[PDB]
């Protein structure tokens, strides 16, 4: 777990009002509600969240893949080899602070509830 | 409402999923020129941005 | 212009080895082979590539707009008012070096090439 990664994950972890983890275990998960959201640095020095859709629709996939201004809205993609459908999205370590990191995560588990 | 949870092992494995390099030394190749197109392209565009 | 953004304009060309633009407001746009590509700064202090396409490569959730291990992996999304579809990438201009974004840029370009 790099120095940046780990400072990003206590500062969500803060924001969360839990327990700060853990082993330094690189990929984390979180259920927030309904969704079960994952954590990683990918690649080096970026901060990746994904979740994976159980039977949403995708009606509005092409819509929700189109930039908006901001950054943080999640891409809908799929794994190729698996046919599972995965939320996502991704920014880079050496530019943040705690509001931006819970905003990402915000953003993941918005999209995940709105879609379609 | 926030609780974590262990992490599946294809979630393990997705989080570090990598793909071949792509497009080494393409645009050396193809080349690359100042474009100046329609004038409603780059005032649609303005406006899809904005 | 943002300065910032100027001057990472300056260090693509000076990659492409085309002549220095003039502050132009806006969107400026290369022709790359027979790919027309644009760049424009969004939202502000990041660099946003996208071009075009038509009806080829697959704007849903797809193999495209999986993410990878390299963060300027075009994204293919589409308008729904116009129905455009757009496959785009963006940097932060805080991580955009002169290598980087020529990088940004030949990603865009490679699966354009791709995509049918």
């Amino acid at each position: 777990m790099n120095p940046l990664y780990r400072a990003a994950i206590h500062q969500l972890f803060l924001a969360l009002d839990l327990p700060t983890p853990n082993d330094e275990e690189s990929v984390l998960s979180l259920q927030v509600g309904p969704h079960l959201c994952h954590l990683a640095e990918h690649p080096t020095d970026h901060l990746l969240m994904f979740t994976r859709l159980e039977g949403q629709g995708d009606a509005t996939a092409n819509e929700q893949n189109l930039f908006s201004q901001d950054p943080c809205k999640p891409i809908l993609g799929r794994d190729p080899e698996s046919g599972e459908r995965l939320l996502w999205n991704r920014q880079p370590l050496q530019l943040l602070d705690r509001a931006q990191i819970h905003h990402q995560l915000e953003q993941l588990v918005a999209a995940a509830e709105e879609l379609r | 409402e926030a609780r974590q949870v262990a992490t599946p092992r294809e979630a393990q494995q997705l989080a570090q999923r990598q793909e071949a390099p792509k497009g080494e030394g393409l645009l050396s190749r193809l080349g690359a020129a100042l474009a100046r197109p329609f004038v409603a392209i780059i005032e649609w565009l303005g406006k899809l941005l904005g």
